């Protein structure tokens, strides 16, 4: 047995770490919170501190909003007993407002007005967030790369509840907020478009998918094969390229005769798992807006 | 229609992504060149890229990629064929000379500073509040070679400040001098720490470094490299 | 030919058969006897699909597709156009996995590195096997395989999945699910961190591993660091893959009715079971 470095084999601790400064209001961040010997076997055991301020605040609570939003019909739903609300957790569900009210916000609560409700939280949540990741990076004098790539993310969510509702004519559209409620959308949406698995992106937001799965496997497990040389320290490697980077590029040039340097796979990295979401938002805004059924237009190609 | 027209616009685009991608990856170790060292005939269809320069921090200065490739070292080996494809035998101790998987390469003769300026990695007992927070602590325990024999004993952790985390385990020998070891690379059990890679008659071998406050990126690369080809090499005596 | 930096690697050794015999390169590929296995498996395999091409007199991709044993043949060996061409390429499809992944280890010995990829690739070539093999046998028909074809698997996927309703209820594809999910967000996550510390605002000094963790502390408040991302990402990666060779080892040999149903156990229990309203009841 020869250690695999999955577990660190000795935890260490120093004073709790508060972070580079560069222009970030220390004002707004917090305070260090407590050190995890248990996350500490995995990686860093330091919680803390996190920087709030007030684009974090509004979508922190935002945030709740929306949450609770929705838990409250769930338990109107549950006729506010407790063991019925436990017992259907996954069955309740705050369905869209009926196609009858259209794209009006003038469908009342128990017809669809408490969905357009906590959705607007969820808007505000998420954009809100959204600017937060660009802010933080940029205090830090870093790339905005973290704030665009969650665009692509939100690329896909806004499609499925607004860009798409919207085109079609009906906030009905969107998608319940449900576990099982939202499954059945799901098998549903497609049922109603002819099979997606006809659909030319779908079939390669899936691509993506698994492949995001593949390199970060290969990618991990690189890292780790040649930490035994400082592998983990990406970003010296990529000033000065030490046999971590080396013997990392030769096992995959040996092994496919094609490889990547310690900056490269990132490149290969962001890009890959980004595709997923970004030909994601698109298979499914042309689903019943430009095409009904992928399996007819499979045949004619439009 | 829009459909067709969208499906066959994104299949240009992730043409261009790959070929972004792949100029990319060639800002190191391109441009190929024959086994004696000579450019390549064919380089294949992608072309190097247009170089990038970065500004390395701590006034360390700048790199630029892709730069003029050297090995800035001597290479102890030699053909084992008249073809191209084979292996090159080494024509000394290929733990010595650092070849196969005892290389090394030449990197800075610096540490690497963290966010502050300050030396990364630190023997522990320069660290102020570092101490073992979990697991069984090494310090003291003494250290086995893959023939089963002691080559020494654990004196100190060196760690990593910034990302607080063990790195090195500085090793006393038997003539009082010390080596580093990479904490990747050895089982800290009960009453002992093991290394399987190399064998006890090998530790005095391990590269030294001079200071003894400070590894530079260039030591770090000799230690781990000779350490882990003595996965290979060592065997003739890993009997276990 | 080579890199650079790439010469004093080339060195003898690793290889775990044949000695000195395959142990050397063509071109950037590296050989080894386990590297002529998998051109042999691959050559016989591709084949094979040629010739069960001609049978089905289709050239076309897009059409061509090597059908299983049908269900009446069981666990025995099929006709090569009633399933048996499919049960060998099967064979040589394996066999050119396991070569190739044994390949991936000697070409570990001999740069010196650990094990870990030729280790997570195992984890792919067992959930193949968990598809062509041990769900069939365990179900008595190599009919209960995938068929190999462009969309013609497809299909297989489509089928076999509603044929318990919506196979979104089967439990475990549930958890596969989301380590999947996860993993695509590890993954965009750690390249963009790296990224924009290497490639921070122009003119600027390129940041630090210290740089990264303090973005993610701000963010979220926590940070898992350089090592722990890469830990994770295999970690999610792997699961992923292992959740998912799992609610399929279990569905039709344990469980073959609809898997929304059995969320009924939930749904049923006495402390709950009949109390009135709600969704059920
Ligand atoms: C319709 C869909 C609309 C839906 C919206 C969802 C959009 C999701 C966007 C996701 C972006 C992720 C990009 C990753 C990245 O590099 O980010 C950093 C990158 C630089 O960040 P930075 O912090 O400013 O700079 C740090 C360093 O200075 C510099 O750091 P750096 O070096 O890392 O960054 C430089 C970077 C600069 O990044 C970009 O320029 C990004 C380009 C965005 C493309 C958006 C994709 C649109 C999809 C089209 C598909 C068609 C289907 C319909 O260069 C690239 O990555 C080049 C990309 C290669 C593109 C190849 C195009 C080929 C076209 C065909 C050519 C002919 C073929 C020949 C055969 O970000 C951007 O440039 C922003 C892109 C956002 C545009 C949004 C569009 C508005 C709506
Ligand atoms: C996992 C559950 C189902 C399944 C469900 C789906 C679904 C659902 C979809 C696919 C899709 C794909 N599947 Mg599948 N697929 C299964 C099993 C397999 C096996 C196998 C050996 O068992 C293989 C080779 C494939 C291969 C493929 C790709 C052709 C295509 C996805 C692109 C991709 O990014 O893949 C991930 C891999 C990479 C990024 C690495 C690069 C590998 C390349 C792409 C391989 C090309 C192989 C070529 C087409 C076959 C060559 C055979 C010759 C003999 C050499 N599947 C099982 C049985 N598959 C997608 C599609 O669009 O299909 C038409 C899709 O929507
Ligand atoms: C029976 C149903 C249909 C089907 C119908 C659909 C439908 C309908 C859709 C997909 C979509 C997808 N399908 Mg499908 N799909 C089927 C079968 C398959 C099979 C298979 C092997 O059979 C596979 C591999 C896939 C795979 C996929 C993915 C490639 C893709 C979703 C990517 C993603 O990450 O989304 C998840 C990521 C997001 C939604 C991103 C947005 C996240 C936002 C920004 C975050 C909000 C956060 C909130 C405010 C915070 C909560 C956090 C708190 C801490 C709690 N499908 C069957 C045939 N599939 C989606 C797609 O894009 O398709 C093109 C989609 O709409
Ligand atoms: C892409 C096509 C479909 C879709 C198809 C599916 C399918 C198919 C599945 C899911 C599943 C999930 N989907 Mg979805 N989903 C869609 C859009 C969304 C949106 C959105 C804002 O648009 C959100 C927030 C979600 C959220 C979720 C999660 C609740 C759940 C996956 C776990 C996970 O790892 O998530 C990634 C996110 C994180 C790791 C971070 C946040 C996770 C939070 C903190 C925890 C949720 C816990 C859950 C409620 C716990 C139950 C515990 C009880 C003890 C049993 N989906 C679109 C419309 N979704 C899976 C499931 O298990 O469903 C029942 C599943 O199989
Ligand atoms: C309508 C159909 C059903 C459905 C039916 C099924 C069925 C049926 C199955 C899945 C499976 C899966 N489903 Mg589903 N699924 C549905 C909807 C969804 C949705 C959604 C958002 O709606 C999602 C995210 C998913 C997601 C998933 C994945 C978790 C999982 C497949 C990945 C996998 O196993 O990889 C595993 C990876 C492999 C098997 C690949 C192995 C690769 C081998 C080793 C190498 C090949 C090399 C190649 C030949 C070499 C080429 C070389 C050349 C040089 C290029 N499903 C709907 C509701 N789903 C599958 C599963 O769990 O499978 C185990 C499965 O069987
Ligand atoms: C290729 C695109 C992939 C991707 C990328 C991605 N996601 C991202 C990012 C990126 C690049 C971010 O930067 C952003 C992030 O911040 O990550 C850490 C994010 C993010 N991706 C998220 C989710 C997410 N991503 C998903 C998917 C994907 N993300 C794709 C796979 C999915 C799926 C698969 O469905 C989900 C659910 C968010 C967690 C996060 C953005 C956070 C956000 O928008 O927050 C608004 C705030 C709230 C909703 C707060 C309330 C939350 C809970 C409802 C209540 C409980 C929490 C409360 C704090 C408890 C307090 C308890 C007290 C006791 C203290
Ligand atoms: C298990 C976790 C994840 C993972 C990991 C993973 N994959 C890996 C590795 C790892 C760690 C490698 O080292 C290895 C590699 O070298 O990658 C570059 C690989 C690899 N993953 C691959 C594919 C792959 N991985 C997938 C998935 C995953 N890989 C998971 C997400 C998928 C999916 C989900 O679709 C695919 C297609 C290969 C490209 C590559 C290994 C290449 C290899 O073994 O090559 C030699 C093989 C041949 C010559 C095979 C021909 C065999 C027969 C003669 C004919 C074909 C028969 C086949 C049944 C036909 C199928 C047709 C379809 C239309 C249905
Ligand atoms: C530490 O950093 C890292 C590196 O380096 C610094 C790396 O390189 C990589 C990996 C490298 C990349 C470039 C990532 C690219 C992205 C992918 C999504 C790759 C997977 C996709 C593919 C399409 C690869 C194609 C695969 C193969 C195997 C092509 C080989 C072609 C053949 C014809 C097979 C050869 C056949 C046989 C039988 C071998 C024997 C040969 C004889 C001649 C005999 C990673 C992850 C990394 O993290
Ligand atoms: C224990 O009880 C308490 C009280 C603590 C509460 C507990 C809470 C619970 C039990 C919450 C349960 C909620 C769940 C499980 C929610 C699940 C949601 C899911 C699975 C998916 C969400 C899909 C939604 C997407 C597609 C939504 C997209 C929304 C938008 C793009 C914005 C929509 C915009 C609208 C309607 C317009 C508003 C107006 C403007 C300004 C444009
Ligand atoms: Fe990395």
């Amino acid at each position: 047995a020869e250690y695999q470095n999955i577990f660190s084999q000795v935890q260490v601790r120093g004073p709790a770490d508060l972070g580079m400064t560069e222009d970030v209001n220390l004002a707004n961040r917090s305070g260090v919170g407590p050190f995890s010997t248990l996350l500490g076997w995995f990686g860093n055991a330091q919680l803390g501190p996190i920087y709030l301020g007030s684009l974090g605040v509004l979508s922190l609570f935002s945030g709740l909003m929306w949450f609770f939003t929705i838990g409250i019909w769930f338990w109107f739903q549950a006729g506010w007993n407790p063991a019925v609300f436990l017992r259907d957790l996954f069955f309740f569900s705050l369905e869209p407002p009926a196609p009858e009210y259209g794209l009006s916000f003038a469908a009342p609560l128990k017809e669809g007005g408490l969905w357009l409700i906590a959705s607007f939280f969820m808007f505000v949540a998420v954009w809100s967030w959204w600017g937060r990741t660009y802010l933080r990076a940029q205090a830090l004098g870093m790339g905005k790369h973290t704030a665009w790539a969650f665009l692509s993310a939100i690329w896909l969510w806004m499609v499925l509840g607004f860009i798409r509702p919207i085109l079609m004519g009906s906030w009905s559209e969107a998608v319940p907020y449900g576990i099982f409620s939202h499954l059945d959308w799901t098998n549903n949406f497609s049922l109603v478009h002819g099979n997606l698995f006809y659909n030319p992106f779908h079939g390669l937001s899936i691509a993506f998918l698994y492949g995001s799965a593949l390199l970060f496997a290969m990618h991990g497990a690189t890292i780790l094969a040649v930490s035994r040389f400082g592998g983990e320290r990406e970003l010296e490697q990529i000033a000065d390229r030490g046999t971590a980077a080396e013997r990392a590029a030769l096992f995959w040039r040996w092994t496919m005769g094609f490889n990547a340097t310690m900056e490269g796979i990132h490149r290969w990295a962001i890009w890959m798992a980004v595709l997923v979401t970004l030909t994601g938002g698109i298979g499914i805004l042309l689903s019943g807006t430009v095409v009904d059924n992928w399996y007819v237009w499979g045949q004619n190609h439009g | 229609d829009l459909a067709s027209l969208a499906i066959y616009s994104f299949w240009i685009f992730l043409a261009g992504l790959i070929y972004y991608l792949q100029t990319e990856n060639m800002r190191e170790g391109y441009p190929l060149e024959n086994e004696d060292g000579t450019p390549a005939a064919n380089q294949g269809p992608f072309p190097l890229p247009k170089p990038k320069t970065f500004i390395l921090p701590h006034g360390r200065g700048t790199l630029t990629v892709p730069g003029p490739e050297s090995e800035d070292r001597p290479i102890a080996l030699a053909r084992t064929a008249v073809s191209e494809g084979f292996p090159h035998a080494p024509t000394g101790d290929p733990m010595k000379d650092g070849v196969g998987p005892a290389s090394w390469v030449a990197r800075r003769d610096l540490p690497e500073l963290d966010g502050h300026g300050h030396n990364k990695i630190k023997p522990m007992k320069a660290a102020a509040g570092f101490h073992v927070s979990a697991g069984k602590n090494p310090i003291g325990l003494p250290v086995r070679g893959c023939d089963l024999e002691i080559a020494g004993k654990v004196v100190d952790i060196w760690v990593d400040i910034p990302e607080q985390m063990a790195r090195f385990l500085e090793v006393e020998l038997k003539d009082g001098s010390t080596r580093l070891l990479p904490m990747q690379m050895v089982k800290v059990q009960s009453n002992r720490v093991h290394v399987n890679a190399l064998s006890s008659d090998l530790f005095a071998g391990i590269p030294t470094i001079k200071s003894p406050t400070e590894v530079t990126l260039l030591e770090e690369d000799k230690i781990c490299g000779y350490v882990a080809g003595g996965l290979m090499y060592a065997a003739p005596k890993r009997k276990s | 030919a080579l890199l650079s930096f790439e010469r004093k690697y080339r060195v003898p050794g690793g290889t775990l058969v044949g000695g000195n015999l395959f142990d050397f390169w063509v071109g950037p590929f590296y050989v080894g006897f386990f590297g002529v296995a998998t051109f042999f498996f691959a050559a016989l395999g591709i084949i094979l699909i040629a010739w069960s091409a001609v049978l089905q007199g289709t050239w076309n991709p897009q059409l061509i597709s090597v059908y299983p044993p049908a269900l009446e043949y069981g666990l025995g060996g099929a006709p090569l156009a009633k399933g048996g061409l499919w049960q060998i390429i099967t064979i040589c499809a394996t066999g050119a996995f396991v070569s190739w992944a044994l390949r991936e280890v000697e070409i570990c010995r001999k740069l010196g590195i650990g094990y870990h990829i030729p280790f997570a690739f195992a984890f792919a070539i067992l959930a193949y096997l968990t598809l062509v093999l041990f769900r069939p046998v365990m179900m008595g028909a190599w009919g209960y395989a995938f068929p190999y074809g462009i969309w013609t698997h497809l299909d297989w996927v489509s089928n076999t999945g509603y044929t318990y309703g919506n196979f979104h209820y089967n439990p475990a594809h549930m958890i596969a699910i989301s380590f999947f999910f996860t993993n695509a967000l590890a993954l965009a996550l750690h390249g963009a961190l790296v990224l924009s510390a290497a490639n921070p605002e122009k003119g600027k000094e390129m940041r630090t591993p210290d740089h990264e963790d303090t973005f993610f502390r701000d963010l979220v408040g926590y940070s898992i660091g350089t090592l722990g991302i890469h830990r994770l990402g295999l970690l999610l990666s792997l699961s992923a893959v292992f959740f998912s060779a799992l609610c399929m080892i279990i569905t039709g040999t344990i469980w073959f009715d609809q898997w929304v149903d059995w969320w009924q156990w939930w749904v049923k229990l006495p402390w709950w079971a009949n109390i009135p309203g709600g969704i059920n009841g």
